């Protein structure tokens, strides 16, 4: 079951675990983090043949600490709301400004 | 009141072939499922969204088939609706059955549409005040497709019914639809839907029951593109794919109640553990639709009156049994419904079968996951594996094993079958 | 603050018998403190988000993250690692009681972590009254909890008998070990699972046993009287053993066995020691915990879904308010028999093996 | 009375299992029971049951083990009488009374049992109150409400 | 006896068609619930009488009887069928043996009485539509301000009860919804309940032994009274008697007596009925609907002796008093159909 | 006013469980309304001041005063009697029931008298409607009562057995006429007196039961436990019978017959049949009857012996309220026999022999 919007626009907002810093400086090959790494990670999400390397994780991260309480997966999930959240890319900056007037006098 | 009597025709004889070594002795619309005929489970399901007239496609039997109709209950003035059949050539397929309807201009307004027999207790009542409603500011919606959410790997849902569907999420619209083929590795769709689609849902939980609700111009639609034969493969990718021009279709995704369709040798037997179990109420044994006199026991056990059962006979649950049926001792049965009038050994072991009407069967006897069809006799230390399947009249001589699969008759085709005895390596008829 | 909040949680001293049971819960972590090691929040969020959070399974969660704090705790060597430490723990708990009140398989452990704290002796070092510590918990997590299951889940098996149809309700992950024991030594029976409503915490008990290859049955409680005809025995996880004797479990636990009881089955109790407590009630309403009761709005058999019930205004319409307990006290009488670590003890047994412990 | 031996055969004769368990040995049958069923020697206006020495002897256990306890009596047994207690019977002979001694010194076991003198000194009925019988059978239909069975029985007696 | 050893199926269907209409709607649960059952059944037997022609009484009484026997076994645990077939067959030898009386009176044959039994069977009609309205008033001795009182699942009979009440006094009920076969109607009736003024409040059905420590009376409304006083209701009700008596909580039921029935309770596995488990598990959960046993029964059998109180359109009855009301509604020889 | 009263018994269902029980009484004829005939005033007064008046004597002392009223009655010239008397007699029941409740013994005869008013033959004149119904009651005071009591004494001294210990609880006069019978047939037997407070009724039982010659002993209620050892048959003269077999009497009458059961012995309910009621109580509170809260205060062993208490000022100190209900309700399960005059019967067949009497067609 896979739902799919189509207005819907990043806000640049991510929150990984530590681990995949280390992935950053393995994989050389990943410019743009919503461009490159999001969808990279998603793939090794699902995608079975698609597993080059898990080893970056186990290896001491420190998520217990001495035993793995998560392993045989990696998640990403994403969250919606419902006013207040862009980033400015140009025609924005004349609409996200225009959006910070709950001022007042 | 009027409301166009609300048509419904059924497409029996499409799925005719796939129960082949018996349905060549009568047509798979009559085989029994639970000791009771197909098209009644289907009727039932008919009365239950208030149709008033239908109609019969008929091409093998068609003499049989309207013979019980005739002196059916369904051509009784109590009866909610008028059956009428239809004859057309043999092995009919999907559309040349929709343009010979129209060619009799007798659809009056909205209908449904059955391409087969369908166990199912869902009130479409609501299906087409959905239907009828979306369309009367489109007349552009053509078919409301009906489906039970479900499992991607439930036992309900096998290859015809496994597809996958992609709805807006607020409508409740089919913007693409694709069959899961083993080699469709992937899932295509030209993207100017999302730029006239906000939401979108991609569901492969679905089942695809195909009791699609179709619209008044369907028919003429049908003979206007004479190549649609599939409803499923030709009628919606053409709309999709804008053939049918400016044309929309709605599904309709069930979420309880039931509803399946008795198609392939792989449903026949799930479906039969689905109406045993109770997943189709009323439409059980226990309601006995048909005068039968059945009566539900614990562990999901059904028997008829006046039933022989022999102490030291073992019955374990998930089994059926119809009247005036006899079992003998030290037998054991297990998940199998039983015909009426059939006659079991002594000291024998059944399970996972199907046994219809009269069915004689011998001592130190071995059935296992068979369907042994009307008025058959099985010798004695015979043994019977999985998958079995025996036509009418066949008998198997004493001492004797029939191998997993391995379809019999009772007629002149290419089949194995036989009738005398013995009756596998002991050949008759050859 | 509190000083006002203690009179305010005093006026809800009036008519609706369940207004005093407290609702207040915090389930985000919006002004939080500062005081808050990030492994405590962690579970704050687990302790009130979780649905399927075994009474064991806390108290381990709960001690595990402790020596965390422990560990990353830094004494102010203006003073010692003694004075100045469950100052820092009891500013945790508050804490991690706002979030879901403390269960009683996590009191008794804070209850006794709090001592061998006042106990150990100043010569030792921080790093060596740390490294002490985490000892004392780890040991306390396996000799009171583990290595006593392992116990019960033998002595309960023993009492299975091949041929047996046995009862569960609602998820005991200890239960659930007895039966998922009872399959691979080879006791040939068969299970009914019978669950209820908000959160059917029973269908999750019924993937585990058919995941492990087990004859189970599904009904609502409702269906009580309809299936105990079948039942042979009894089995319960209780969240404690009070000391009357009562098992204090959930919801239909009092129904389970009281049905059980008028049909002569048995009702065995299995609870580890350390959930036993002193406390003792006369009524599932004195001391109990509650639930949201937006969650009996849901109408259908799912919990989270596009169910608008016909009550979704009841926090708004007048004199219709819902709620929903989440434990109920059974009486002994119809509790046959408590299996804990100490054996097979009679449930009124209780007490004795309280003041068993506390010689110390 | 031992008149269980003759029971057991009377069944037996139409192919009927058949477990003779002692007097002693009710209790221990009970959870095995799914309903007991007794006669009726005399049915009395309180609705009990008059019957043979035995009856209350298992219809408490009946109660004590939730199973149902069914009787049958014919209607030309509705008796008009009315005990208070278990025991407010006529006593044909003076039963259950005492030796008076003096100074005087003088497994299984199946042949050591009480001597045709002591026995007769044992009752030979018994009685069951209403609250235990979950109905009674007649002639007159299934009865069980133990206030239809006096209308009926002032039925009778006029 | 049934009727088909009397009229072939197809005549049935033209002599008395609605009785085969009926038929079909009472096996296929188009008709259900006992009062829809029993208004239902009557104004078919109304027209039947109408319908018949005949020249002696034992005609009908053999007649009628006979449709009733097929008319059982559509569907018999829907027991108000018979109790207005059985009502109505003591309704004709009433008003023969009075009328046959009433001639040998009118002394020093005329089976024209069918409009009088038609003005006899809209009678009993007519008291169905007051069968609350008349029982609704006997609250005001039993409902008091300030108890606290607790029910189960939709039942307007009850409900009218109660509202009755709330005019006036002002109280509390519980309310335990019927999961899951009750869920709908009794959440919707503790909203109305609430706008009368009562304090309501919606609970698990798992909760009813918890809070039954501080509970006054239970009120209940069943399906049927079988002949033994005993109760045919709907799912989870023994959860509640039972938890009543261990707190010695009187049981109130507040029933109509259309559905006091004379048939004994031999086999309960042969009263309850079984709905399909789509209401307990969703049919997604394949891998669990496949291995396991899956059962949604939606009656429930409590015993006599747990009953306190029986609130009836004729009024307040103990239970060891029913067998009265039915030798004088019913007739023994009408038993068995 | 009455409207505003009613108002005023409305408010009294408040949080206290006996809001709603009626405390109004007028114990004086201050204010009494004229048309109140001077034998009912000395009956009223006699029903609020008398505390010996057993449910029957009542029964009969307001039909023989009924009598009077009837034959004194003077319908106007036009209407005849039929119409227009029940509300003269209505009249009277009003200004009775402000003295004190009506029974349940009472309050049948009530309902009996008004309905022989309705069904009497218009085609009769006054000196022949009177004459008739003053039979009719001296009937009913005949065979539903003085009758009955005979019926019931000798039914009920043949279940005495000689060595007996018999036990009464609060002079119940049908009670004491049976002890009294098994005295004179030559029963032996003795007997136990249960009393108590605050007027302690058992002492007239057993002064009345000494005067005969019979053995007694007395105890007060507190001594239950210690004195059933001894008992082996329980008597009680009920107030009334409900319909659910359940037995309404005063207000220890519960705990005899409870405390009796936990040592088996059996709870014999001697009452007649008039005092049937086709109402039902599942609780001991919802319809009763309260007497005067001081009549607890004055301690001591005595009631009139005015030596005060502690409590004297209940009614002027806050929180503190004293009560005496005057009946309590015990369950059927508990009442072992019921002795009507259709004989022994069970408690619970109360309703089919009300439904008896009803064949009044």
């Amino acid at each position: 079951r896979v739902t799919l919007n189509t207005n819907l626009s990043d806000a640049h907002i991510f929150v990984f675990k530590h681990w995949v810093i280390d992935l950053i400086r393995e994989k050389e090959s990943i410019s743009s983090i919503r461009g490159d790494l999001i969808p990279y990670l998603v793939k090794c999400q699902y995608q079975k043949s698609f597993t080059v390397r898990e080893n970056i994780q186990r290896f001491l991260s420190s998520p217990s600490s001495q035993e793995i309480k998560i392993n045989a997966l990696i998640a990403k999930d994403g969250i919606i709301c419902s006013r207040a959240n862009n980033l400015p890319n140009y025609f924005e900056l004349n609409k996200c400004i225009a959006k910070l007037t709950p001022e007042q006098r | 009141k009027p409301k166009h009597a609300l048509q419904a025709i059924v497409l029996s004889d499409s799925y005719n072939y796939r129960f082949r070594p018996l349905t060549l002795d009568k047509p798979r619309c009559l085989l029994p499922l639970a000791n009771t005929p197909l098209i009644e489970y289907t009727f039932e399901f008919l009365a239950l969204a208030g149709v008033q007239e239908v109609y019969v496609f008929c091409c093998a039997h068609a003499g049989q088939i309207r013979e019980y109709i005739e002196k059916s209950k369904w051509n009784l003035p109590s009866s909610p609706f008028s059956v009428n059949t239809i004859v057309s050539r043999e092995s009919l397929s999907v559309g040349d059955a929709l343009r010979e309807l129209d060619s009799k201009q007798l659809i009056t307004s909205d209908f449904i549409l059955v391409s087969g027999d369908v166990v199912s207790n869902v009130p479409l009542n609501e299906v087409l005040k959905e239907h009828r409603k979306r369309r009367e500011d489109d007349k552009n919606a053509i078919m409301t497709m009906v489906v039970r959410e479900a499992s991607p790997f439930h036992r309900t849902r096998a290859r015809t019914e496994s597809s996958v569907f992609v709805i807006d999420k607020k409508t409740s619209q089919c913007v693409h639809y694709q069959a899961n083929e083993r080699g469709k590795h992937y899932v295509s769709m030209d993207p100017e839907i999302f730029n006239e689609h906000e939401e979108l849902e991609v569901r492969n939980d679905l089942i695809d029951c195909q009791i699609d609700i179709c619209s008044n111009d369907v028919p003429a639609l049908f003979t206007e593109n004479f190549d649609y034969q599939d409803i499923r493969k030709d009628f919606v990718y053409g709309v999709l794919t804008s053939d049918l021009l400016g044309k929309k279709i709605h599904c309709h995704v069930a979420k309880e109640n039931y509803a399946a369709r008795v198609r392939s040798l792989q449903t026949y037997d799930a479906i039969s553990k689905d109406v045993l179990s109770r997943w189709v109420y009323p439409f059980v044994p226990d309601s006995n639709l048909l005068n039968q006199t059945f009566s539900y026991q614990r562990h999901q056990i059904y028997k008829e009156e006046d039933v022989v059962l022999a102490r030291s006979c073992i019955i374990k649950a998930r089994t059926l049994i119809g009247a005036y049926t006899k079992v003998g001792d030290a037998s054991v049965v297990a998940n199998t419904i039983i015909g009426r009038n059939c006659t079991i050994g002594s000291n024998c072991s059944i399970d996972s079968a199907f046994l219809w009407e009269d069915v004689v069967i011998g001592d130190n006897c071995r059935i296992g996951k068979a369907i042994l069809a009307n008025s058959v006799k099985i010798g004695n230390n015979c043994s019977i594996e999985d998958g079995a399947i025996v036509a009418a009249g066949v008998v198997i001589g004493d001492n004797t094993i029939i191998e997993k699969n391995k379809r019999l008759t009772t007629f002149e085709s290419h089949s194995q079958g036989t009738l005398n005895d013995p009756s596998l390596v002991g050949i008759g008829g050859r | 603050d509190a000083n006002l909040q203690e009179k305010k949680i005093f006026e809800e001293k009036q008519v609706s018998i369940f207004s005093h049971l407290d609702w207040r819960r915090r389930r985000t972590t919006e002004n939080i403190p500062k005081d808050i090691h990030p492994a405590v929040i962690r579970l704050g969020l687990k302790l009130a988000n979780y649905k399927i959070f075994g009474s064991n399974q806390r108290c381990i969660d709960l001690l595990k993250t402790f020596k965390i704090v422990i560990q990353d705790y830094q004494t102010p060597y203006g003073t010692t690692l003694s004075r100045h430490l469950t100052t820092h723990i009891n500013s945790q708990i508050a804490y991690l009681v706002s979030t879901r009140p403390l269960s009683i398989s996590m009191g008794n452990a804070i209850r006794f972590l709090k001592l061998e704290i006042s106990v150990l002796d100043i010569d030792l070092t921080d790093d060596e009254g740390k490294e002490l510590l985490l000892e004392k918990i780890d040991s306390y997590i396996r000799d009171r909890i583990i290595i006593a299951g392992q116990v019960i889940v033998q002595a309960a098996t023993e009492k299975i008998q091949d041929g047996d149809v046995i009862l569960t309700y609602l998820h005991s992950s200890t239960v659930n070990d007895v039966l998922i024991h009872a399959k691979n030594v080879g006791k040939k029976f068969r299970v009914v699972v019978v669950d209820s409503r908000p959160e059917f915490e029973g269908r999750v008990c019924l993937k585990l046993l058919t995941e492990h290859g087990i004859e189970c049955t599904y009904v609502m409680i409702s269906a009580l009287s309809y299936i105990m005809q079948e039942v042979t025995k009894i089995f319960l996880g209780g969240h404690a053993m009070l000391s009357n004797g009562a098992l204090y479990s959930r919801a239909g636990t009092s129904l389970i066995s009281l049905l059980g009881h008028e049909s002569n089955v048995p009702v065995i109790a299995c609870c580890e020691s350390y959930k036993f407590t002193e406390r003792i009630q006369l009524d599932s309403l004195v001391y109990n915990e509650l639930a949201p009761g937006d969650q009996l709005v849901n109408m259908g058999v799912d919990d989270f879904e596009e169910k608008p019930g016909v009550l979704a205004n009841w926090k708004s319409v007048k004199n219709l308010k819902l709620l929903s307990l989440k434990y109920d006290v059974t009486p002994p009488r119809l509790i046959t028999v408590c299996v804990c670590e100490m054996g097979l003890l009679p449930s009124t047994s209780v007490p004795a093996i309280i003041n068993e412990f506390k010689q110390v | 009375s031992g008149s269980g031996c003759l029971m057991t055969r009377t069944l037996k004769n139409a192919c009927i299992p058949t477990c003779m368990v002692l007097d002693s040995a009710v209790s221990f049958t009970m959870n095995r029971v799914d309903l007991v069923l007794v006669g009726a020697e005399g049915v009395v206006e309180n609705g009990g049951l008059i019957n043979q020495i035995g009856t209350f002897q298992l219809a408490v256990f009946a109660k004590h083990a939730h199973k149902p306890f069914y009787a049958v009596a014919e209607s030309h047994k509705f008796v008009r009488m009315f005990p208070l207690s278990q025991y407010d019977i006529p006593f044909s002979r003076p039963i259950l009374e005492f030796d008076d001694p003096s100074p005087e010194t003088v497994a299984i076991h199946n042949e050591l049992i009480m001597n045709e003198e002591q026995i007769r000194n044992n009752p030979t009925l018994d009685v069951t109150p209403p609250e235990f019988v979950s109905g009674l059978i007649t002639d007159l239909g299934i009865i069980d409400s133990k206030s239809g069975v006096s209308e009926e029985l002032i039925k009778l007696y006029l | 006896g049934p009727i088909s050893e009397f009229m072939s199926t197809i005549n049935v269907e033209h002599t008395y068609p609605a009785v085969s209409s009926l038929i079909a709607d009472l096996k296929s649960r188009k008709v259900q619930g006992p009062f829809a059952v029993a208004v239902e059944t009557a104004l078919v037997m109304r027209q039947v009488i109408s319908q018949t022609r005949w020249s002696t009484v034992d005609q009908l009484i053999d007649t009628v009887r006979a449709v009733g026997s097929t008319l059982v076994k559509a569907q018999p645990t829907e027991f108000s069928c018979g109790n207005i077939i059985r009502r109505i067959l003591r309704l004709i030898r009433e008003e023969y043996q009075e009328l046959l009386k009433t001639a040998d009176e009118n002394e020093k044959g005329g089976m024209d009485m069918r409009a009088v039994i038609i003005s006899g069977i809209q009678d009993v009609i007519d008291e169905l539509d007051k069968i609350n309205t008349d029982i609704e008033v006997q609250s005001m001795d039993h409902l008091h301000s300030n108890e606290i009182i607790l029910t189960q699942g939709c039942s307007k009979t009850v409900e009218a009860f109660l509202r009755f009440a709330a005019k006036k006094r002002k109280f509390s009920v519980i309310v335990a919804e019927g999961f899951p076969n009750n869920q709908k109607g009794s959440h919707a009736m503790a909203k109305r309940l609430a706008q009368a003024g009562i304090d309501t409040t919606v609970i698990s059905d798992a909760t009813i032994f918890a809070i039954m420590s501080r509970v006054n009376k239970v009120i209940l409304g069943t399906h049927a009274i079988l002949g033994n006083g005993g109760l045919v209701t709907y799912s989870g009700a023994q959860l509640v008697a039972q938890a009543a008596r261990h707190h010695a909580t009187p049981v109130v039921v507040c029933s109509g007596i259309y559905k006091l029935s004379p048939v004994y309770p031999y086999d309960l596995e042969s009263i309850i009925q079984l709905s399909s488990p789509d209401k307990i598990m969703s049919f997604n959960e394949g891998d669990l609907i496949s291995r396991a046993e899956i059962l949604n029964p939606y009656y429930d059998y409590i015993p006599p002796d747990l009953v306190d109180l029986f609130i009836t359109n004729l009024g307040g009855y103990p239970p060891s008093y029913l067998y009265r009301i039915m030798n004088d509604t019913y007739d023994a020889s009408d038993t068995i159909l």
